[PDB]
RNA sequence: AAUUAUAUAACUUAUCUAUUUUAAGUUUGAAAUUUCUAACCUAGACUUACAAGUCAAAGUAAAAUUGACCCAGAUAUUUUGAGACCAAGUUACCCUAGGGAUCCUAUUUAAGUAUCGACAAUUGGAUCAGGACAUCCCAAUUAAUGGUUCGUCAACGAUUAAAGUCCUACGUGAUCUG
């Protein structure tokens, strides 16, 4: 294993991790976990280190999780400065930071987190519309990966407008919150406009999802409450 | 707790006295047919396993 | 710290409130977050000790937006416990009614935000993972934002409650990926009786016979991707709501 | 509180009444309870509420991750079983026992022992940081050397060589009173 972290190198990779700035500014972020490394290297994202233990990587497990980094055996220090939370994982990747729609739009940055949840729901329903804003957020800091989980593994302004333009009703969710498939989020043009995880989801935002023209399916848990709509997402299709 | 190696099961004398009597074997073996002194017939006969009473 | 140095109920309360085993001791449901708190304070239930830090349970913040969970101190090893945030609103722990139920173990968060999806959608009483599985934790709880007692959702089911879940004569089905359709079920066409097993634990053979009584047919969810199946708990949520729709 | 509360009282069912086709439940509470095959025998010993179970000279006899008893089982008398029960308040209605009033400091050391005296050993802020090593940054298996920002039980944003994990009555500036 490779345990020398103070590296100019490593000291820049573990800033970029560490810090979401540093990581915009170094375009790289960091990925834990062996299952969401493999999920990013199948969805095509080039990683620039792979972090691996003194018996992950003899294993070979961690070189799996490289996500098309390269694979080499790394002590704590270093794969500290490869992942982007303070404990490394033993198996990281660091890598880069209508009629009947179901389409979900958020406009300027959004919490990492919600980004990885999100992506993670919409990979088990299975839409075939996705609207975000421009990719100024990073969602491949270790927190936005963990909530990816490997499941989620830059429309901008222009694009995110035409899905506002369109004629669609964002379907309403809450912890206590009509039925997942009473609800035409699939049946019908979607609009997912709900509280993000930046700026919390209260009661009132499945209120406001309901404002939207949908009905309800109070702030349900972003990976139970999504992972159960798009089940009922699938069944809808 | 959890671990689990052995296990008591009745050991029957197989002529028909009744007499019988507990010892420990391994979970993973077969049934056990031992040769033990029975007192009702005052001499030693064979024993075959009946049933499980606990895990040891 | 304990809600009372002197009562010992109240610390009980505050160390329930901030602990996922000790919640399950005292049959409490924490719901982590001010936003979560609220999460199971909308879903009918009315904390009575919420877990929070010493200085956070005075200041009482979090409580604000509890709207219903009542701020306690919580020691900060206990609040660590009962993490899944800070906000643990520890609470107690029909025909054509949403009814969940997260058989067997799951995620925390799963069990206890399927359980009260049903709730909202006017659930007559939501189930979850048993007293045994770790559902109405005050950790396990807390990630599900719901209370199982005080909420319609219930998570420290026990053996009495138990029965009374599947007692109902309302057709029952096991959602994870392929248990008809989701919401074409005889089930989901009846009464929602929707319980679907644990994701490591399965659906119990005999659990599969006894919905002959129900007269539900297990739930099927069609993926078109090539995954195995999804969140059974959440799977569960889905049914639930959509039996009573259907029904 | 914890557990209840066939004192009574009610309702329900009996009961008992009309026609005609008190008891048992439950609830109140008079209250109550508790707390806050791997032997047998036999000196001398172990373990133990009791009991059983152990070690062991001699003797005799076969051979060469629980642990007993009680207590319940099974069957026909043979076999099989793993000294505040649990449990909150309040008392100036009380009782008894008493205790009061009626950056220093104390040692040790002594760089600079008349008089002194470092280093040591025994609400938010501003200013300045000290310390732990389980090492994030800086540095050469070794090392705590100095540092580790500003904001919005988790998380995010922007910088930084880095924003380790933390401790030091907000770490640390000199209201006023009881």
């Amino acid at each position: 294993d490779k345990a020398f972290p103070g590296d100019r190198r490593l000291s820049s990779v573990m800033t970029i991790v560490k810090s979401r700035p540093f990581r915009e500014k170094q375009g790289k972020i960091l990925l834990e976990g062996r299952r969401l490394i493999a999920d990013a290297l199948k969805a095509g994202a080039v990683p620039k280190a792979f972090f691996f233990s003194r018996l992950e990587y003899v294993k070979e497990l961690p070189v799996d999780k490289l996500k098309d980094v390269s694979l080499i055996k790394v002590k704590f220090e270093d794969i500290k400065d490869w992942s982007d939370l303070v404990t490394p994982q033993g198996i990281m990747g660091i890598f880069a930071k209508h009629t009947l729609p179901l389409v979900l739009i958020c406009d300027n940055l959004r919490d990492p987190g919600n980004l990885g949840t999100i992506l993670r729901s919409a990979a088990g329903a299975g839409c075939s519309k996705v609207l975000l804003t421009k990719g100024c957020v990073d969602a491949w800091e270790p927190k936005v990966l963990r909530a990816g989980m490997g499941a989620h593994f830059n429309v901008e302004w222009e694009t995110v407008p035409n899905h506002l333009p369109p004629d669609t009703r964002v379907y309403v969710a809450d912890n206590c919150g009509v039925q997942s498939y009473d609800l035409d989020w699939t049946g019908a043009p979607a609009a997912v406009v709900i509280g993000g995880e930046t700026h919390g989801v209260s009661l009132e935002s499945l209120q406001l999802a309901e404002s939207t023209g949908g009905k309800r399916l109070d702030s349900l848990n972003s990976a139970m409450a999504a992972s159960i709509l798009l089940f009922e997402g699938k069944r809808q299709l | 707790k959890s671990k689990s190696k052995t296990i008591l099961v009745k050991l029957v004398s197989q002529a028909g006295t009744g007499f019988s009597f507990n010892h420990k074997r391994s979970r993973l073996r077969e049934k056990l047919s031992l040769l033990h002194y029975d007192p009702i017939v005052n001499k030693k006969v064979l024993f075959v396993e009946q049933k499980k009473i606990r895990s040891l």
